[PDB]
């Protein structure tokens, strides 16, 4: 029943595709480039001059 | 032109925020009307209506 009900209503499933795009594409633009998703040790680092 | 090339501008307060804006509104709005368009051919299941 589920996946007839997409079947007898076209405009419905394509709406949502849309929309899962659309969401796609934002999010892709939001989202953070980067190399590897490791996590490097967090650092603070002191100086001081004499 | 009037100042020199010596001096420079900066801004504050809403002057920064709008010499420093991203457009944003104007694509959530169009975002917004095509998602509502995309709703209510969902409910219709017509492309026009």
């Amino acid at each position: 029943m589920f996946s007839k009900f997409f079947i007898e209503r076209p405009i419905f499933a394509s709406v949502v595709a849309i929309i899962i795009s659309i969401a796609g594409i934002i999010g892709l633009a939001n989202l953070p480039v980067e190399q590897y998703p490791s996590l490097t040790p967090p650092t603070v680092q002191v100086s001081a001059t004499y | 032109q009037s100042l020199g090339d010596e001096y420079s501008i900066a801004w504050s307060g809403s002057a920064y925020q709008e010499v420093s804006s991203k457009g944003a509104g104007a694509y959530a709005f169009v975002l917004g009307m095509i998602f509502v368009f995309l709703i209510l051919a969902a409910q219709y299941e017509r492309w026009l209506m």
